[PDB]
């Protein structure tokens, strides 16, 4: 992950983050992008979380560390859009 | 003899080295190579 020459070289997502920790930054320096930086790096570990797309009825997911948030249209809502 | 300088009177002649003026390229010794290494000596370890 870290090393004299690991964060020295060309900034490459097929390098760093990807087989040890990936605490931070090596997610959001091969890309230079702090949009999806903590929206995805959540998914390092323990896998992917909106993939099933809780929400139903035409309802959108947001990925937070530990819970997810569905956006679900005007007249509708939900935990899940339940 | 001249070579030798007395500082009574700042004598002292005027001398410059035979090779600037004509050069002896023998070339080098560029025989077995030099390096540098990490100071630690080791470059990256691995966790096993
Ligand atoms: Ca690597
Ligand atoms: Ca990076
Ligand atoms: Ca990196």
């Amino acid at each position: 992950a870290n090393s004299f020459l690991e964060e020295m070289k060309k900034g490459h997502l097929e390098r760093e983050c990807m087989e040890e920790t990936c605490s931070y930054e090596e997610a959001r320096e091969v890309f230079e992008d702090s949009d999806k930086t903590n929206e995805f790096w959540n998914k390092y570990k323990d896998g992917d979380q909106c993939e099933t797309s809780p929400c139903q009825n035409q309802g959108k997911c947001k990925d937070g560390l530990g819970e997810y948030t569905c956006t679900c249209l005007e007249g509708f809502e939900g935990k899940n859009c339940e | 003899d001249r070579t030798r300088y007395f500082s009574m009177w700042n004598q002292a002649v005027d001398s410059y080295d035979p090779d600037v003026r004509i050069i002896e390229n023998h070339g080098t010794e560029d025989e077995l190579p030099n390096y540098c290494f990490p100071l630690g000596g080791i470059g990256i370890t691995d966790t096993f």
